[PDB]
């Protein structure tokens, strides 16, 4: 299906892109699992060191979206033949990340 | 939650400096992004700006603004103070869109979409060197997308070029176990190069670009896993050209050893 | 199977320090970027790297940029 | 809009278990270690905690060879061995972190006192070469793991003027690779081994570790050569025919072959 884009904000981050577009207001066998195991895809030899010279979490919490979500579904393989229709995402300010005041 | 006026003004000036009015303000803006200590609290805005701007390429196939956004990502990666671990799920598909999409150009024949290809491929190799953890599975999930885009037929020569470019920037063992089984595909490529019924189409420039990238990246792989003589390896190779490139690569390695 | 959370920093001292240092760093980055990409002055002879001053430009109507409030 | 505060994928009973097992596996008390090692060896739910164990091992050896702390390393190698024989967990997703840690135990120099614990150092290289050939036994696909560590061991061997600790460790590592590997690799190299032994012997320098390294390497090579011989020939002319192979083990090698023959008769 053709993707002509859609924009729902024109006021948050990426407003510059929305204004340039002019969208007014809210109007809109090598695939075997082993090949991909990182023992068969990483030069781990370089690591070998030769002559070198819990009530709250103990470990850090990973990005659930990266670890779990299918971000691969936001890759645009063909601009004209885009399998689904992408929609504008609002800023979601994750508070799990430190270094953000709120 | 809402940026203060100071950082709102900083966000406005930095984003409008990377839209293309002049090059010097762009270089100073990228040297600001790469070398400032306190740019957190403005990282989600930059990630949203970059991902939406790469999405806006589908309405306007602007190669230049995509090169500017990829240099914005490359500047964001070089910042020592800010940690892109929480926002990498947005920047990965933007660079992936710059790699494996098919129309990266407005005029397909003259625009060098090819460089935004190897630049973004080097970028994604860096983004899965710095951030791939066994909980993440970034690199395995990037190799799987590149692999099922390459092995699958009906894919255009531009997206096959992007797949081969990313896979070959990942490293040596990846091109050992992904590229080298499908070297016979070069014959399917040279089907449409040495003998094409339609010569004046746009498939020929993309096909011999794919060919040049393939033999450039498979020459050191042939130099690693073969004999030192390589007398008729080219004849044993597909089309006898990859083998000539491998001989040239062995000569280059000998020259490097002499320099050392 | 009882879940755990990340360590929350609810301390007024370190929150004041974080907000202060982030505001100082973003205003320093903004002023160095604006002094580098424009006309610049200097208190010392040929001093652009350290302490760059944005050059003074005259306004055609100066009371409008002086007296008017910008956040209201 | 704020995204919800996420939770770690481990429970606090699981996180406390990880903390207790790791603080027991650094070997302050031996009974604590041994249970923690058996707990690693047979916990069925030890998957989904395995990234944090692999990262703790890998990171530990690399900042534990900055100062050559032998126990810290002997405990981590026993933790690796206890991780491997657990049948429930899936390990070859994490072996890319496990293998360069063990290669470093075998091929590295010792920053702490050179002699005395070299006896343990040989065992640090004995435990590391055991787990190395167990890792090449499992996890095997075409031309990725076993041939890669074999190539690194051989270019460790043919490298001129090595550290003798690295030399001894690599010698042990190539030695424990099985029946055919010493049948095809240790054969064309006896003259180099003999020349190295002769150099350590001639130079007076005794306060370095070169002499100890040489004696250990020669003893290990001679034992391997003994069965390599007992295995592919009759035990005829065991007196002076070995002088055609520079006369390293000679009649003592013949006696080792005779002891092996006696063990075969007992079997």
């Amino acid at each position: 299906d053709t993707k002509p884009r859609v924009a729902e904000w024109r006021y948050g981050p990426a407003r510059l892109w929305y204004d340039m577009l002019g969208v007014p207001e809210d109007g809109s066998d090598l695939l075997a699992d082993e090949n991909f195991l990182m023992v068969t895809q990483l030069h781990w030899e370089d690591d070998i060191i030769w002559d070198g010279e819990p009530w709250y979490s103990i470990f850090p919490i990973d990005n659930e979206d990266l670890v779990y979500g299918r971000w691969e579904d936001n890759i645009i393989w063909d601009a004209q033949a885009m399998p689904r229709l992408l929609e504008p995402p609002v800023l979601t300010l994750d508070p799990n990340d430190e270094n953000l005041i709120l | 939650h809402e940026l203060s006026v100071e950082q709102q003004l900083y966000y406005k000036e930095i984003t409008e400096a990377c839209v293309g009015s002049c090059e010097a303000k762009r270089a100073e803006a990228l040297q600001s992004i790469a070398t400032d200590p306190g740019l957190y609290q403005m990282l989600p805005r930059f990630s949203t700006f970059i991902s939406e701007g790469v999405r806006v390429n589908v309405v306007q196939n602007n190669l230049a603004l995509l090169i500017y956004l990829m240099r914005m990502v490359k500047a964001l990666m070089d910042n020592p103070t800010l940690y892109l671990e929480k926002y990498v799920h947005e920047l990965i598909p933007a660079v992936m869109t710059c790699i494996v999409s098919r129309q990266l150009c407005l005029r397909p024949d003259v625009d060098n979409h090819w460089a935004l290809r190897d630049f973004a491929a080097r970028l994604v190799a860096q983004i899965c060197k710095h951030f791939s953890t066994t909980t993440n599975n970034i690199q395995s999930r990037i190799t799987k997308t590149f692999t099922k885009s390459w092995v699958d037929e009906k894919t255009p020569w531009t997206t096959r070029y992007g797949s081969i470019a990313g896979l070959a920037e990942l490293g040596h063992d990846v091109i050992k176990t992904l590229i080298l089984p499908r070297l016979q595909q070069e014959g399917e490529r040279i089907r449409s190069v040495l003998d094409g019924p339609v010569l004046s189409n746009i498939d020929r420039i993309g096909a011999d670009h794919v060919q040049s990238l393939l033999l450039k990246h498979c020459a050191p792989v042939l130099a690693k896993l073969r004999p030192p003589p390589d007398n008729q390896d080219a004849y044993r190779a597909e089309f006898g050209s990859l083998g000539p490139l491998l001989c040239s690569q062995v000569v280059k390695a000998r020259a490097q050893a002499a320099l050392q | 199977k009882t879940p755990t959370y990340r360590e929350p920093v609810s301390d007024y001292q370190v929150l004041r320090e974080k907000a202060a240092s982030q505001r100082r760093d973003v205003e320093r980055a903004l002023t160095r970027f604006m002094a580098k990409t424009g006309e610049t002055q200097s208190l010392f002879k040929d001093d652009v790297s350290t302490f760059p001053l944005i050059a003074a430009r005259p306004f055609t109507i100066p009371y409008l940029t002086a007296l008017l409030p910008s956040e209201l």
